């Protein structure tokens, strides 16, 4: 039963409260029998020093074999003082440094969410703080562990879900090294699994028709006409919402309003303004 | 004598906090806060569409981005000199009231029951401090663990009353300058109602009377952590489309008086903040964010907020104490028959066990049970069809500023535009009032001194250090943005 430490760095916290919200029937099993999540800043028991010795002593029982999940950017300006993640015994120890402790170590890294993935909006113009996508991160220092992206401002619970279940099952029919390998294989060019990530929003669409038919509505509240005149980006996102949609399955952001690429790489910047095509 | 404790991090919280305290002859005499992450969207907003701060804003936090969003939207209208219709005013409120819910059933237990309740032999619920002086009955500790597990459930259920007309959550794509996006169907109606009542049976039958039960084992905690005794409202919650009446009114209680709030009296201070010295003492609407991670003496990404000077608290306690509504019919009959105290509205609680560590987790499980009815009535006057949205131009020159109150307490946003762009953009939030360091003059911000006092019997088990400032639901996130 291998540890997962849950690593905050700039996040919102949004990456954690999404997953809290899934239905996933492997959900419960996943956090009591096939994982231990061992440190989250959010929810464990423990706090201070004494949650970092915890978190180190485990990952020396377990080294190789531990998980990691991130959320949030990485911040590499002023010595990495823009995020200080914790102290031990007066040693302050940036997400910078915990990164290049913990990152050598562990069997594998899933950045979660857009920030943590690709930078996201720490990252964006007019920031100061040298926001880093963990994968950039991570190879500009030498660290070659393995890093699957999980994207989305939040992702939604099951692509988090369901790629631990994707790794799951792969690492089970051929061990821990073979699996990791045969999720590689499933990865797109920007390290996001396939089975959430492979299609794209807009040739999904329910009101696919009315954008051919040049129907577009002019305010958000018309729900007859295509949204992109009102700045949707689904024409450049991939992404399954079309079809699972979100929160039990009650709305999702084309139906609501527009979609905004919350997944793709340049959020926010290359998909901005938000409500304009 | 002295003995410094640090901790960092302060877990069960939202985001990066470090606490630092003095302890002697087993209290804590001195205590200073120290917000660690920093990601600066004052700066990011500029030069932007106007339009997209509704959006970039809420992912300050992922916990209350309901509250930012709704922040931006009237800052926005402002600006836009836009006129949200009466239907959309509402859809906003069911939007935003659903998160209410949500936040505080997601504090409570899943953040902060763990400071009173032994979970099981499992991570992430050990391992914690040997003696963590969890002091509930077998029966009653089990009755926290059964609702915490059945909480996640109910936080999730809100999620969805939030999604149904927010689009998704976190981050709603729902509010926006004008309104709201999505008009209110009858079936989607019947699916909030019916989502709500299963969230209210909660409230009532489990949230409420375990806050009070577990409490009155814990008498001890009303009689520590009253800090300043000094809270702000700024107002939320729309109730007519004049901008008068309001769920929550604003006003300002300190020294045992109750004011009006003037916004034009606030100033941040940042002398024990990582910001350029020459920023400091500013208004909003002439607010700088320019950070100086390497200023010597300085503690805190968290600027240091003041009122007229004073040092507030914000939160469910600060609205409840400000507004002084009725107390829960069944917080009424707890507080007689397990602490023998007759009471009817907020205030007869006392000043000292209102503003106190336990008192602040009663304030909120009051308020929780308030927003119900507020959510009920809105769900009357909701029509079902009515336009809930205006499509106004983006203004060349333009300012506007958001008053509502997030789960935590107050929040503002301002902006100006210019060139149909923003020119600046300033963010006063709910734990930037609480979690803030000193001001330039020496004085402490709330939680900093509400620690003083706080007993630490056992230096190897400082527990009631992070209960103390759990009971405040600080979110650094959106402290320091
Ligand atoms: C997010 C923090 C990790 C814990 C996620 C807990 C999800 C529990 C869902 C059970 C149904
Ligand atoms: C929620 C009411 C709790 C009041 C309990 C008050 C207990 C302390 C009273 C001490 C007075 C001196
Ligand atoms: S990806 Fe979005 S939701 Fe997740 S931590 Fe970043 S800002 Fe928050
Ligand atoms: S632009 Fe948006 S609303 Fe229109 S068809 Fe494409 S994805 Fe759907
Ligand atoms: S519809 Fe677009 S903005 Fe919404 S969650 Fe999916 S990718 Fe993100
Ligand atoms: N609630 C909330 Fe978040 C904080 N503090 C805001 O504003
Ligand atoms: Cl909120
Ligand atoms: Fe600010
Ligand atoms: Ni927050």
């Amino acid at each position: 039963r291998p540890p997962v430490f849950w690593l905050q760095g700039q996040g919102c916290t949004g990456c954690s409260v999404t997953l809290l919200n899934s239905v996933h029937p492997s959900i419960a099993d996943v956090l009591l029998k096939v994982i231990s999540l061992e440190f989250h800043p959010t929810v464990m028991a423990w706090e201070g020093e004494h949650a970092i010795e915890h978190m180190r002593k485990v990952a020396e029982k377990f080294k190789g074999k531990f998980f990691l999940v991130i959320e949030g950017s990485v911040p590499v300006e002023a010595d990495g003082k823009y995020c200080i993640i914790g102290e031990a015994n007066h040693h302050e120890i940036s997400m910078v440094d915990a990164l290049k402790e913990f990152g050598p170590n562990a069997a594998a890294v899933l950045a979660v969410g857009t920030c943590a993935a690709y930078g996201g909006i720490p990252a964006a113009e007019g920031s100061e703080t040298g926001a880093t996508a963990v994968s950039k991160f991570l190879g500009d220092n030498g660290i070659k562990t393995p890093v699957v992206n999980i994207p989305g401002c939040p992702p939604h619970p099951d692509w988090i879900v369901g790629t631990v279940v994707l790794a799951l099952d792969a690492i089970k029919k051929n061990g821990l090294e073979g699996g990791l390998a045969e999720v590689v294989k499933v990865l797109d060019s920007d390290g996001r699994p396939t089975p959430f990530f492979g299609r794209n929003i807009h040739e999904n669409c329910p009101y696919l028709d009315k954008y051919d038919e040049g129907v577009m509505s002019a305010t958000f509240t018309d729900k007859v006409g295509c949204r992109y005149d009102l700045g949707c980006k689904g024409p450049m996102t991939m992404a399954d919402c079309f079809e699972r949609k979100w929160n039990g399955g009650v709305n999702w952001c084309v139906q609501n309003a527009v979609c905004i690429g919350c997944v793709e790489p340049d959020f926010p910047d290359g998909k901005s303004p938000f409500y304009q095509a | 004598g002295r003995t410094t404790i640090a901790i960092d991090p302060v877990t069960r919280i939202e985001g990066h906090l470090k606490a630092e305290v003095v302890v002697e002859n087993g209290k804590v005499v001195d205590a200073r806060l120290s917000g660690g992450m920093y990601r600066g969207f004052e700066t990011i907003l500029r030069g932007r569409d106007p339009r997209d701060a509704s959006q970039i804003v809420q992912r300050i936090c992922g916990v209350c981005p309901t509250a930012h969003s709704t922040a931006s939207v009237l800052a926005l209208d402002e600006a836009f000199g836009a006129k949200v219709p009466n239907n959309g005013r509402i859809t906003r409120n069911l939007i935003f009231g659903a998160n209410y819910l949500q936040s505080h059933i997601l504090h409570f237990y899943h953040l902060s029951a763990q400071d009173f309740v032994q979970g099981p032999d499992t991570a992430p619920f050990v391992p914690r401090f040997p003696k963590s002086d969890l002091r509930l009955s077998k029966e009653l500790n089990k009755a926290g663990v059964d609702q915490y597990i059945e909480a996640l459930e109910v936080r999730r259920i809100c999620h969805e009353m939030v999604a149904l007309f927010g689009g998704r959550m976190p981050h709603v794509q729902g509010q926006v300058v004008g309104g709201a996006t999505e008009i209110p169907t009858k079936e989607k109606l019947v699916e909030y109602a019916a989502r709500f009542k299963k969230v209210r049976d909660f409230v009532e039958q489990k949230y409420v009377p375990v806050v009070y039960t577990i409490g009155s084992k814990y008498k001890d905690m009303f009689k520590v952590g009253q800090g300043f005794k000094a809270a702000l409202c700024v107002g939320a919650f729309p109730l007519d489309n004049s901008g008068k009446k309001h769920l929550f009114m604003p006003g300002v209680y300190a020294k045992g008086k109750d004011m009006p709030f003037d916004p034009s009296k606030i100033k941040e201070y940042v002398k024990y903040s990582w910001f350029a010295e020459e920023t400091t003492g500013l208004n909003y609407k002439e607010g700088k964010t320019i950070p100086a991670p390497d200023k010597a003496g300085a503690y805190s990404f968290v600027k240091a907020p003041r009122y007229d000077g004073l040092s507030l608290e914000v939160g469910p306690l600060a609205r409840m104490w400000v507004n002084n509504p009725e107390l829960s019919p069944v917080g009424k009959k707890l507080l007689k028959d397990l602490f023998g105290i007759s009471a009817k509205k907020f205030r007869d609680l006392g000043e000292e066990a209102a503003f106190s560590l336990m008192g602040r987790h009663v304030a909120r499980a009051e308020e929780t049970y308030y927003m119900l009815g507020a959510i009920e009535g809105w769900l009357k006057e909701i029509k079902a069809g009515e336009d809930t949205v205006v499509m106004p131009a983006v203004p060349a020159s333009a300012e506007g500023t958001g008053f509502t109150e997030a789960p935590r307490g107050s929040l503002l946003h301002y902006v100006k535009v210019k060139d149909s762009k923003i020119d600046n953009y300033q963010i006063v939030s709910a734990s930037l009032w609480n979690c803030n360091p000193r001001d330039d003059m020496g004085q402490r911000g709330a939680v900093e001194e509400a620690l003083i006092g706080i007993p630490v019997d056992d230096i190897q088990n400082p527990v009631n250090v992070a209960r103390l400032i759990r009971a405040f639901d600080p979110x650094l996130g959106c402290a320091v943005h």
